[PDB]
């Protein structure tokens, strides 16, 4: 029941021209800070953020006067949580999670966490948001082309 | 259409 009972967010794609317009992405529950413009990448390896990034000398620190890095992350392997601080650690300015099957958007939620690991949930700062297999696939198959995908995020609904 | 993981 209440399959579409979900918070849901306006975002633009700005560029390319290809895949412009506006989606409904659904935003997490945690780290909820306004408007913030960036670019998405796709890292070739860790694609779920599972493990640091660290372990592999990616890091989604944006140079001085470039465009904040907002990182595709695939669903799956790991909660979306855990997902959100690693991504985090690793400098991303937001992260977009594809979902990994076609169907309405859902709503990231916060774990029950053991003691071991609590902490983090309360430390979670960048704006997270779920968007659809269909999205995702589009702005990957825009970055494998070549192209900058660049898009404005708007928590203000939340 | 809450989801941990």
């Amino acid at each position: 029941g209440s399959r579409f009972v979900v918070e849901k967010n306006n975002l633009k794609v700005t560029s390319p021209d290809s895949i412009k317009g506006i989606y409904e992405c659904a935003i997490g529950n945690f780290g909820v800070p306004g408007t913030l413009v960036g670019t998405v990448v796709y890292p070739k390896s860790n694609q779920k953020a599972c493990k640091s990034y660290s372990d592999f000398d990616i890091s989604f620190k944006s140079k001085p006067g470039r465009l904040p890095t907002f990182v595709l992350i695939d669903r799956g392997d790991c909660y979306f949580t855990l997902k959100a601080w690693i991504a985090q650690q690793a400098g991303a300015a937001a992260i977009l999670v594809a979902d990994s099957k076609a169907e309405p958007l859902i709503t990231m939620d916060t774990p029950e966490e053991d003691k071991s690991d609590a902490d983090y949930l309360q430390n979670i700062t960048i704006p997270s948001a779920l968007i659809t297999k269909t999205l995702g696939d589009s702005i990957k198959s825009a970055l494998s082309g070549g192209d900058m995908v660049n898009m404005k995020l708007d928590w203000t609904e939340s | 259409s809450d989801r941990f993981v």
